[PDB]
DNA sequence: CCAGCTCCCTGCTGGCTCCGAGTGGGTTCTGCCGCTCT
RNA sequence: GAGGGAACCCACU
DNA sequence: AGAGCGGGGAGCCAGCAGGGAGCTGG
């Protein structure tokens, strides 16, 4: 992951930026899906 | 060096390393002398050739390897060896060269005319 | 397998692809002129997507002779047996997914160039 | 063919011919030197009414103006094309990854201006202003008179004080420009 | 496919029960946890072959202190909404003498039928709703705090004890995925309780712009 | 050695690849100072502009210049920050 | 198969606690959980939480903008506190919450997300001084 | 900073020279002109380049190198500031006689021993 | 040193060639051709009007310019109807000043041994490379530009050009 | 039956405004050389 | 007991 | 004759063309 953090993250943040540089998702996973590899 | 060497490597490395050393072969014959004369330059070649001349009609299918390498575009004529050949042809480019050389420096600085600027000790009242 | 320019003969342009339905074949005709003629391969436009596998062919024997290149004694040549060759990675844009080695035998006249 | 000739130079190469068929494509409406010169000049910085006009205007573009390095005089347009197919022809090899991308960076692509081009830019301008002002004084005295001396003609604060300037102020260019 | 299809079916008709009952209706326990399995057993198994029908899986709820406030939830079949789906939405409200609706739509309405919307709502409230706004339950999510909207009284009473004006509150707006949620027209305040990493606690009042 | 890694020390003294290297890391950071400050500053002068007037009332509430209210009380929980401390909750990690 | 706007995903059981499923347990303790836990390239949000096994609770964006199309005004106040403790605590720097929850305040105050930055600041209900002091002062005073 | 530099002491910027006489040698040393060229002998050949204009082709351009060399390095025709790069992968030698490009000298090495002797 | 040296002696001349020649018409028929420049070393000219040789420390003492005059061969032909062409050589006419940089080949202390500067009040560990504009010492900074006549291709990020190839 | 024509969504292109704080010191240029008229 | 501005360049923290 | 004077990026916004429902009309 290529997260971008510091100065230019603090402009996008308090910019309210359309188009961030890297925007991501945290995604979390439900039950058995979030214990084994192979349905993750 | 990782490697095991008996007596013919052991000594054709070495030579290898420095065929510069070679002034006068001895008795050798050129199956034993094969390898160090193959990587080898033309010049050195001559030199061995003008020490060691009884090696001469031994070597001549070496030159073509240096032939087909600083004369590729060459073949050879019929009565001639290929040491002959690439002794021609390179006295011959280099003759090429020297005449080239002092056409390109006479032809252009002593015969045509460039134009610069002259000092002119003038003082002209032009400016007073 | 790829597909190339096939030329026209009248005015040397380019012949696109056409169909003719009388005889319901394939040919490759001028639109500039009135030339036409059948077209041997019937293959029109390919993609090669993942058929960037080979590098081989575009490295040419000249760099043989580069002094800033590395050169090893371990890699003798399979086609004429020369000792020393010279050994690179490959310059394209799809050597990103790829440090692959590839040789050039470093003998004059021979020029073979092989991978690992 | 001549035009692919002087862009692709290998024949047995396919992507290339991939690459350049697009351009084939568009441009196969235009199959005349003409109405490629037409097609140029509709689109000059003054586009003229007439058709011969535009046609001199586009050949001024293509031989004065465009790649002056390789050939500016007349009947020097096949290196002009070699050059600009090799320009094509480095484009496709980029294109297909086949030829890095070069490096503005790069050191070796630049130049280093010191006070010799410099001085001989202001002089070029300073020079052709002169040459300028000297023509409007003598065409004034050949206009409603007969004869114009030459050494009033010249002004020597044209070349003295612009060279002056520039090199006093530090503002490379003219006094009125130093914006 | 007909099983991700009854799942989707089944996920908005959660969410949609779960908002009914955020919004004070009357549903009851019973059908708030209703089960995938259950859901099947109650509409069906194939939706494109017609056992689960969206035109069945209307929902008519009653508010809790005003057993004649209800409100309806329809599923509309067509992806799009035009006038005569609204038409004849709004002519079973007149009939039913309901006044308040939700129209949860596939891919959405035109902005035609967004007007008629805006246009009667002086007297039908009517609100869009995407199915995939649907698919799950926003409220829950932990980044979204505890809203409620508060009675005029409630609004009267914090004005009077902060000595404010409407105008000097925070603002939300009444396109806001959690106004759209709790169906907040404009003038109306809720009350946000939201953890606290300093106090614990904290509650936010935000008007309806 | 090729790629940037200095495996000297500063006492032992670098190579000339090696200085240069370092050199070329240097001016990365000088670059990085250079051209941060003034993204930085502008980062302040638009963070304080935004926020110069919002202010504790004598009602405890932050307000605005507007006299909107941005929060009920300051932090949430009414105190300035130049007097907490870190401290530790006793009841919240052990088990029952 | 998958989402149009997510580009690449990266799978990662993370080591640390900061991103990890703390419960608690039967005893009463707070035990943290190794789960597997995706990253996207592109943000589509609202998608991926109406997605099948996906947690609709903790499943969060960077994208401040579409958080605040997808959940509201306070989760999007939440979560821009959430971001700038992030740049502020990276380097282990650490600024008091106040500060913090003022900027997110005065940011989210008004319903929208209002920028720290002209067509944030000088579009409020403040006055035609204050605006051209801050930005765009000859064109604030013809518009006043 | 990184904007204005500094000469290193032994750099030294070129001022320019005429490359006629490096044309001349080139048309009498076995390069073929654009103009009397098919386009069919481009492929295999090293194209040159002299101030970055194509002026021919040559099909021996080690040899060519070696020459070009050996004339700078004499003072021969070539003087001493004109840059002279084979691309070898690219098939290309380009001279450059133009001012402005930044040089150092540099010993010359041939088979691992320096030219320059204790004479 | 060498640049300025280069500018001055081909330079100047190229740029006074590579200038067309101005034909004027009315009628009678003027040709005016700037054929060969003169440069003088830097020379002094007070209100009086008797050249002197200017030194380096008068310049910068005085507020002078280290200038050189520069003279031009000028060729005047007359075309009229009905007769022949007309020449006039005006020899060596005054166009201007060209600002001198100090110990170039032009300057006045070019060739001086390290005693005759300290005696014209020059020191010798002085560089010169630098010009006098009204006593005050200016340096020409070197500039850096893309190099000229060569094809560089690269890839304009964001735009509608997926690479562009420039010359 | 079915063709006709008007008014809100999206998208592209152009304008438009911003780009750290505070200090020393310097040089140059403003403010120009043709006049028409006595 | 105090009569220019502007532009540019260098430098300082 | 000679003294004095007129003549680079980076990210917001709105304004236009293109679309695509949908009432009135035959
Ligand atoms: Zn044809
Ligand atoms: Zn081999």
């Amino acid at each position: 992951k290529n997260v971008t953090l510091g100065v230019p993250r603090l402009k996008e943040l308090i910019n309210i930026s359309k188009k961030p540089k890297t925007p991501s998702l945290t995604v979390f996973l439900l039950g058995q899906s979030a214990r084994d590899a192979e349905r993750a | 060096l990782p490697k095991m060497m008996t007596l013919h490597q052991q000594c054709i490395r070495v030579l290898k390393n420095n065929i510069d050393s070679i002034f006068e072969v001895g008795g050798v014959p050129y199956s034993v002398l094969e390898p160090v004369l193959e990587r080898c330059t033309p010049d050195q070649l001559y030199r061995i050739e003008e020490y060691n001349h009884v090696l001469i009609e031994e070597t001549d299918q070496l030159w073509k390897v240096h032939c087909h390498r600083d004369f590729k575009e060459e073949r050879p004529e019929e009565y001639e060896s290929w040491r002959e050949m690439y002794l021609r042809l390179q006295d011959a480019r280099e003759q090429r060269l020297r005449v080239l050389t002092k056409n390109i420096q006479f032809a252009h600085a002593n015969k045509p005319k460039g134009r610069q600027a002259k000092m002119a000790f003038v003082n002209s009242v032009a400016k007073p | 397998g790829f597909v190339g320019i096939r030329f026209c003969q009248e005015c040397n342009n380019m012949l696109y692809p056409k169909e003719d339905k009388e005889n319901r074949i394939l040919l490759y005709a001028c639109r500039n002129c009135d030339y036409q003629q059948e077209a041997d391969n019937s293959c029109i436009y390919v993609n090669k997507i993942t058929h960037e596998v080979d590098e081989l062919t575009q490295i040419i024997a000249d760099v043989s002779q580069d002094p800033t290149l590395p050169r090893t004694e371990d890699h003798p040549c399979q086609k004429c047996g020369h000792k020393e060759a010279v050994f690179f990675q490959s310059h394209s844009a799809r050597a990103e997914d790829a440090m692959r080695l590839y040789y050039v035998c470093t003998a004059p006249h021979c020029g073979h160039r092989w991978t690992e | 063919r001549d035009i692919l000739e002087h862009i692709i130079y290998d024949f047995e190469d396919p992507e290339m011919m991939e690459m350049v068929k697009p351009s084939l494509d568009e441009a196969f409406v235009i199959q005349e030197q003409n109405v490629a010169l037409n097609f140029i000049g509709s689109r000059g910085a003054k586009p003229g009414v007439t058709k011969e006009k535009r046609i001199k205007y586009a050949k001024e573009v293509l031989q004065k103006e465009m790649l002056p390095h390789v050939g500016v005089s007349d009947f020097c347009e096949t290196k002009k094309a070699y050059f600009l197919g090799y320009m094509v022809h480095r484009l496709l090899l980029a294109a297909l990854g086949r030829r890095e991308l070069d490096d503005r960076d790069h050191y070796g692509n630049k130049r280093l201006d010191l006070a010799g081009p410099l001085l001989a830019f202001l002089f070029r301008g300073m020079f052709k202003n002169l040459l300028k002002e000297v023509r409007i004084y003598a065409q004034k005295f050949i206009d409603r008179g007969k004869d114009f001396n030459l050494e009033l003609a010249i002004k020597t604060r044209i070349i003295s004080d612009g060279l002056k300037y520039s090199l006093a102020t530090g503002n490379w260019g003219d006094q009125k420009k130093a914006h | 496919d007909d099983e991700e299809e009854t799942y989707r079916l089944w996920k908005i008709r959660k969410t949609i029960m779960q908002l009914c009952h955020d919004r004070g209706y009357l549903v009851t326990q019973d059908e708030l946890d209703q089960t995938l399995e259950e859901f099947k057993a109650q509409f069906g198994d194939k939706p494109s072959e017609g056992r689960p029908r969206r035109t069945d899986l209307t929902v008519l709820v009653a508010h809790n202190d005003d057993p004649t406030d209800q409100m309806f939830v329809f599923f509309p079949e067509e992806p799009k909404v035009g006038i005569k789906t609204i038409k004849v939405y709004c002519q079973r409200m007149q009939e039913e003498n309901i006044t308040r609706a939700l129209i949860v739509v596939q891919q959405g309405m035109t902005p035609s039928a967004k007007q008629s919307l805006v246009d009667m709502a002086p007297k039908y409230i009517l609100e869009q709703f995407l199915q995939q706004e649907l698919l799950i339950n926003i409220t829950e999510h932990e980044l979204v705090p505890e809203h409620v909207v508060m009675t005029k009284e409630e609004v009267t009473e914090l004005l009077a004890r902060y000595k404010l004006r409407e105008n000097q509150l925070p603002r939300i707006q009444a396109g806001d995925p959690v106004a759209r949620y709790f169906g907040i027209k404009r003038g109306q305040v809720v009350k946000i309780i939201r953890p606290s990493e300093t106090a614990g606690r904290y509650i936010t009042y935000r008007l309806v712009q | 050695e090729s790629r940037g890694f200095v495996e000297n020390s500063y006492l032992a003294g670098l190579t000339p690849t090696e200085f240069f290297f370092h050199a070329m890391g240097g001016r990365e950071g000088l670059i990085d100072t250079a051209v941060k400050t003034a993204e930085t500053g502008y980062i302040q002068r638009r963070l304080i502009k935004s926020m110069e007037s919002v202010m504790v009332k004598y009602d405890a509430t932050v307000r605005n210049s507007i006299n909107q209210v941005v929060q009920l009380r300051y932090g949430e929980d009414g105190l300035a920050g130049e007097s907490v401390e870190f401290q530790n909750l006793a009841t919240l990690k052990p088990s029952n | 198969q998958g989402i149009e706007q997510i580009s690449k995903v990266y799978m990662h059981l993370p080591q640390t606690d900061n991103k990890k499923k703390i419960i608690i347990t039967e005893d009463g303790e707070f035990k943290a959980l190794q789960e597997w836990i995706l990253e996207t390239d592109g943000v589509s949000l609202m998608r991926v939480l109406s997605e099948k096994d996906v947690d609709p609770v903790r499943t969060t964006s960077n994208d401040i903008v579409e958080i605040f199309t997808v959940l509201g005004i306070e989760a999007v106040r939440k979560a821009l506190e959430r971001e700038l403790y992030h740049v502020i605590s990276f380097d282990g720097s650490y600024v008091n919450y106040r500060h913090l929850a003022l900027l997110c305040d005065t940011m989210t105050c008004r319903g929208h997300l209002m920028a720290i930055t002209r067509h944030g600041v000088n579009r409020q209900d403040t006055g035609p001084l204050m605006k051209c002091s801050f930005e765009e002062t000859v064109d604030v005073l013809m518009e006043a | 900073v990184g904007l204005v530099k500094n000469l290193a002491l032994m750099a030294y910027i070129s001022v320019g020279s005429q490359p006629s006489p490096i044309l001349e040698f080139l048309e009498e040393w076995s390069m073929e002109n654009l103009e009397e060229i098919s386009p069919a002998a481009i492929a295999d050949a090293t194209k040159i380049f002299v101030n970055g204009c194509w002026v021919g082709i040559h099909k021996d351009p080690e040899q060519l190198m070696n020459t070009l060399r050996k004339l700078r390095r004499q003072m021969d025709i070539i003087v001493s500031e004109v840059s002279m790069i084979r691309d070898i992968r690219e098939r290309e030698i380009r001279i450059y006689t133009d001012a402005g490009r930044i040089c150092r000298p540099l010993l010359i090495v041939e088979k691992q021993k320096l030219l320059l002797k204790k004479r | 040193l060498d640049s300025f040296d280069e500018f001055i002696q081909m330079s100047v001349q190229r740029i006074v060639e590579d200038a067309p020649p101005i034909d004027l018409q009315a009628p009678p028929r003027y040709l005016l051709k700037f054929e060969q420049i003169y440069l003088s070393k830097p020379t002094h000219w007070e209100r009086d009007g008797a050249p002197s040789p200017m030194m380096p420390n008068e310049a910068r003492l005085r507020n002078l310019t280290y200038s050189a005059p520069l003279y031009v061969d000028i060729t005047k032909t007359v075309i009229k109807e009905g007769e022949e062409q007309l020449q006039t050589q005006h020899q060596k006419t005054f166009i201007g000043k060209i600002p001198i940089m100090l110990r170039s080949t032009y300057c006045l202390l070019n060739g001086l041994t390290d005693r005759d500067l300290c005696e014209l009040n020059e020191c010798p560990l002085d560089p010169g490379g630098y010009f006098i504009i009204n006593g005050s010492e200016k340096v020409l900074i070197a500039q850096e530009k893309m190099a000229t006549n060569t094809v560089y291709v690269f890839a304009k990020k964001d735009s509608k050009y997926a690479y562009t190839g420039e010359c």
